[PDB]
């Protein structure tokens, strides 16, 4: 029964703006497209095309500093190294020209950890490794 | 920016000085070959003066007459050393006795004339600050308010010619002082002497080991034919060494290939990365010996930079360096001066990135990704500028395989635009 492996999500290593980020819990990103469905004049099933793409990303983690509030809406890069341990084939992705949708200035509850949530948009990506 | 080891009677000795848009004689390289650098419209020119060891400043001391015993109050000397017949004439003013008229000559013509009340500080300030005294410095001997004695045509003496003797020890001072400073290019001052050129080659190789890939420009002597021109261009096989082949005329002088190399270096530096001198016309009125297609091909094959009158004006036949006698691993584009300075600029900017990553980053996979992504970003910006058609920058796994913990080796490989 030959070995398999799941990529545990605690192998992530997020570098935002060239400095490693230690307290991130969850990172999400995806590369949208406008479908631009066109209904041809004679054929009876819809046809879709690539259209124009758009990036969106999200981050969750513990607040350790005011890095993001300082960052503002200035453009910045994100790099995402998902290492694998059974075999060493880390999957590395870089997000080009990210930009926060909103500064999470304050997000705090009385009897809980002060978590930070971030979401924005990135103009493009480049799959550095796989 | 360009380095210049001017063999000049004029100029500051043993020190590098920059010149803005502002020597003059035709025997002094500050204008004989200062012109070749200046006419290339390089953004700034930094000069060095070649002088024999036995050479110093001319001086002249002056005394007063208000008191019945004359005492020294003012001293004069050349701004930079020379034995040139730089005279000073001082005469009592016609209207007022106290005022003295201070006249200065280059050889005999009136370089300057002005009148000051008689106080020493204002007199020395007039002889220093005023623009016509670019050739001379005045210094005060003591504080006084007396009137000087009248003299006529006092030559500043106590020195020697800066062109007293062109020697290897005299020449090497320029390179030794240029060690500290960095330039886009450096060029020899026309002396197509094998000892000087070979010492310069060794010096530039040393600076290459230091990462200072300054561009060396050279050329053969007047008596060199295509045979000797090609032999001496082939003798050097460095990417930073250029041997101009033919002599050229600008207005009066049969500028030697080594001399013309000054103007070629000026063109190369002024062009920068975008402009290439592969077929760029030159201001020279004539060039000899004339080169046919076979002569041109042999000269270029021997690493010689060829100037020819194959059209209405003098045109640099190719933008080649002495590495044109190439090796199989490197393509022919390696042997082109524009590509060479482009590569050196890349090395310099990557050195700047190395200063940006000193060791604070760990030598793990993440640090490698950070550094290679920064380099990718810089090369991508160059691509967006249009300089680079395509590039690939990646880890230097061979040197990284044997790299210790503290060292990190990477590589780049980029393509550039062609021009026929």
């Amino acid at each position: 029964i030959e070995e398999a492996s799941f990529l545990n999500g605690s192998d992530v290593v997020i570098l935002i703006d060239g400095v490693e980020e230690l307290y991130m819990e969850e990172i999400k990103a995806d590369f949208e497209q406008d479908e631009q469905s066109i209904k041809l004049l004679g054929c009876q099933n819809e046809i879709s095309r690539v259209g124009t793409t758009k990036g969106s990303f999200s981050l969750n983690g513990y607040k350790t500093d005011s890095k993001f509030a300082k960052l503002g809406f200035r453009s910045f890069e994100i790099i995402y190294n998902l290492s694998n341990s059974e075999t060493l084939g880390y999957e590395s992705i870089r997000l080009k020209n990210c930009r926060l949708k909103k500064l999470p200035l304050i997000n705090s509850k009385a009897g809980e950890i002060v978590k930070i949530e971030v979401e924005g948009s990135f103009r493009g990506y480049d799959l550095l490794n796989e | 920016r360009l380095a210049m080891p001017i063999r000049a009677n004029w100029g500051d000795v043993g020190k590098v000085v920059t010149i803005k848009n502002d020597g003059d004689d035709m025997n002094y390289s500050a204008f004989k070959l200062g012109k070749l650098a200046l006419l290339g419209n390089v953004k700034e020119l930094l000069l060095y003066r070649l002088v024999d060891g036995n050479q110093k400043k001319g001086t002249l001391t002056l005394k007063d007459t208000t008191e019945n015993s004359a005492k020294d109050v003012i001293k004069l000397e050349t701004k930079y050393p020379t034995a040139r017949n730089f005279n000073v004439t001082i005469k009592s003013n016609l209207v007022d006795s106290d005022k003295k008229d201070f006249i200065f000559f280059e050889n005999t013509k009136q370089l300057f004339s002005s009148s000051i009340k008689g106080t020493i500080d204002e007199i020395v300030l007039e002889i220093n600050s005023n623009l016509d005294n670019e050739y001379v410095i005045a210094t005060k001997v003591a504080d006084s308010d007396t009137i000087l004695a009248n003299v006529v045509n006092q030559a500043l003496e106590g020195g020697n010619d800066g062109c007293t003797s062109i020697t290897n020890e005299s020449y090497l001072k320029a390179l030794e002082e240029f060690e500290r400073y960095s330039f886009d290019s450096f060029v020899l001052d026309g002396v197509a002497d094998e000892a000087l050129q070979e010492t310069t080659k060794a010096w530039v190789a040393k600076n290459k080991e230091l990462g200072k890939d300054i561009l060396l420009f050279l050329g053969g002597k007047t008596e060199d034919n295509i045979k000797q021109i090609n032999d001496k261009s082939k003798s050097f096989n460095d990417e930073n060494i250029v041997n101009v082949g033919s002599s050229a005329y600008y207005e009066n002088i049969k500028y030697t290939p080594s001399e013309v190399a000054v103007y070629i270096a000026a063109l190369s530096v002024s062009k920068g990365i975008t402009g290439s001198i592969c077929n760029a016309k030159t201001i020279f009125e004539e060039v000899e010996p004339r080169l046919s297609q076979s002569e041109v091909k042999e000269c270029l094959k021997s690493g010689t930079l060829v100037l020819d009158f194959d059209d209405g004006d003098v045109i640099i036949v190719d933008d080649v360096n002495t590495f044109k006698k190439y090796v199989d691993d490197k393509n022919e584009a390696m042997g082109y001066i524009s590509n060479i300075m482009f590569i050196n600029t890349i090395n310099k900017d990557t050195s700047l990135k190395r200063k940006e990553f000193v060791g604070k980053i760990f030598n793990d996979a993440t640090g490698q990704t950070t550094v290679i992504c920064a380099l990718k970003k810089y090369f991508e910006e160059l691509m967006s500028q249009g300089i680079i058609s395509e590039f690939n920058v990646d880890i230097d796994t061979e040197l990284q395989a044997t790299a210790k913990a503290d060292e990190f080796y990477w590589k780049w490989d980029a393509v550039k635009v062609d021009v026929m």
